[PDB]
């Protein structure tokens, strides 16, 4: 078959930026390549077909352009409207072929995140489990650090972790963490926190609570 | 206008099979090539095979030869992809859609909505729902934020809402996190300081699979 | 002129028809395969000229194979050869059969029709 080589896989720009996406393909494709965007719960929509066409209603800030092997996808100014997954499809020969995709999310300022550390609810401890839990809402950038104490010390295991995609109002991210303990071991100790350790400061930020 | 409406979501065990459709309204069904797309969980799109439903002729990638098996009933202008000895792999949501133009092969404009096939051992079991409020010594932000946890479900999804969806800006849901073949999810909320616990706050979720629907009310310790 | 005229604009026919198939049956097109999604409808009988009819109600679908048939080696307009076929049709000048033809058996089948006229008109 035809390969196409989409790069890159994530790309963040400010507001009003252009955009640039690169298809390669492993073979003289003559121009028949189209652009989809696809967000998040929702099927692809075709951007652009073959021959640069932009599509009806496409909004005219989308354009692309290549013939033979080498090609561009282009957003004249981001907006945060743009913020999703772009595919190349060559209709060339077959079998069709998509490019493994881009996914495009818009710069801001840097943003504290908002730190909530819930206990277990005394439902789930009648039923014998126990989970901490941690919301890190509305931070930028993406990358985040989260640090579990009990009593002190640090734990590392029994903790999962889970990124709210780019928000749509104001292009931050939220993360929940969450600890399982065993209800025993909650049982035995008073002190439980978590630390956010962000780009935003040195000083993470902390929030404890004791079981009584 | 033009409409494509695809079946719903299916579980399967390993090895069975399934048949996934997509009704076709809005234009010539019989001169158009349909084709089908394959989307593994947070991954790319990945072409499968095309159906022409004028004459039943069909085109497919190498490796889904015998996977697949598309055909059509032209009377209902409908396409069906049936998916033979299932494998985790096969874990996906499967989309078709229409070429742009007649009597040939083309880019696809029109989109069904995607049918999500999950291929397990494990069965179908209802959500146990925990609310999630501040301790006793809780301090007071400005706004305050409270939580629901959705535990041990299978399979995906749950839809989740606060105040019967009355409450809609400031709700975080997190993706599912599949623990020994049970999902675990959290949604959390934030509100203003004041309007709790003075005006209640509450957690519907829903688990279409187990067909169970509850609601939790979030009350301070 | 006719005596000679009718079996001229068939032999014009003839040629184009071939060129086409030639085109697509000697060099090799990377998009020969997409080339052969293509469905194209059939006559159910085609003897007599008035039976051409049929054959200009799948001008559309053929021009747009001929885009596909430009290469590196062989050339093509596929905008003027669609519009001299209409032309000597609507001057020479409809049901089809369920089956669908490729393109090569849409141009082969087009193809004997002509020669079978052709060879009446000798």
């Amino acid at each position: 078959d035809i390969v196409m080589t989409q790069s890159p896989a994530s790309l963040s720009m400010a507001i009003g930026e252009k955009v640039t996406i690169r298809c390669i393909t492993s073979t003289d494709i003559d121009d028949d390549m189209n652009w989809y965007q696809q967000k998040p719960g929702e099927p692809p929509k075709l951007l652009i077909s073959e021959g640069n066409t932009l599509r009806p209603g496409v909004p005219s800030r989308f354009s692309s352009s290549g013939y033979g092997t080498d090609f561009v996808f282009t957003i004249e100014n981001m907006l945060s409207e743009d913020v999703a997954d772009y595919y190349c499809l060559q209709s060339d020969n077959l079998p069709y072929t998509f490019g493994g995709g881009t996914k495009l999310e818009i710069k801001r300022a840097d943003a504290a995140p908002t730190v909530s550390i819930f206990p277990p609810s005394s439902e789930q401890l009648t039923s014998g489990g126990a989970s901490v839990v941690c919301f890190l809402n509305n931070f930028y950038p993406k990358d985040i650090n989260v640090k579990w104490k009990i009593d002190g010390s640090e734990r590392q295991n029994g903790v999962l972790n889970s990124w709210t995609d780019q928000d749509s109002k104001d292009s931050t991210y939220s993360m929940s963490s969450t600890l399982t303990l065993t209800k025993d071991e909650y049982e035995r100790h008073n002190s439980y926190t978590c630390e956010a350790t962000h780009k935003t400061s040195t000083s993470p930020i902390v929030k404890s609570f004791n079981r009584n | 206008e033009v409409q494509l409406q695809q079946s719903g979501a299916e579980l399967a065990r390993p090895g069975a099979s399934v048949k996934l459709s997509c009704k076709a309204s809005g234009y010539t069904f019989t001169t158009y090539w349909i084709q089908w797309v394959k989307q593994r969980p947070g991954q790319g799109l990945e072409w499968i095979g095309a159906i022409y439903p004028g004459d039943g002729d069909t085109r497919y990638i190498q490796n889904f030869k015998g996977k697949a098996t598309l055909t059509a009933d032209k009377s209902s202008s409908t396409a069906y992809m049936q998916l033979s000895s299932l494998a985790s792999e096969d874990s996906a949501v499967y989309y078709c859609a229409r070429s742009l133009a007649t009597r040939g092969f083309y880019a696809m404009d029109y989109w069904g909505q995607g049918t999500s096939v999950t291929v397990s051992s494990a069965k179908t079991t209802a959500p146990s729902v925990y609310p999630l409020a501040p301790v006793c010594g809780d301090t007071t932000g400005s706004s305050v934020t409270l939580g629901c946890l959705v535990k041990g479900y299978f399979p995906e999804p749950v839809t989740l809402t606060w105040n019967s969806g009355s409450l809609s800006s400031g709700v975080h849901t997190f993706p599912a996190v599949l623990q020994s073949d049970l999902y675990t999810l959290s949604s959390s909320v934030t509100v203003t300081s004041s309007t709790w616990p003075s005006q209640s706050i509450t957690c519907n979720v829903a688990h279409p699979a187990s067909s169970t629907k509850v609601d939790k009310k979030i009350e301070p310790r | 002129s006719s005596t000679k005229k009718t079996q001229l604009q068939l032999e014009h026919l003839l040629l184009d028809l071939q060129m086409i198939l030639n085109g697509i049956n000697n060099y090799k097109n990377p998009k020969l395969t997409r080339m052969l999604t293509f469905k194209f409808y059939m006559p159910k009988k085609a003897t007599e000229l008035k039976h051409l009819q049929c054959l200009e109600e799948e001008l559309k679908p053929l021009e747009e194979v001929l885009n596909l048939a430009q290469s590196k080696n062989f050339h093509l307009r596929p905008r003027d050869l669609i519009s001299n076929i209409n032309v000597i049709v609507l001057e020479l000048k409809c049901e089809y059969a369920d089956e669908t033809a490729t393109i090569v058996e849409f141009l082969n089948r087009w193809i004997t029709f002509c020669q079978s006229i052709i060879s009446t008109l000798t």
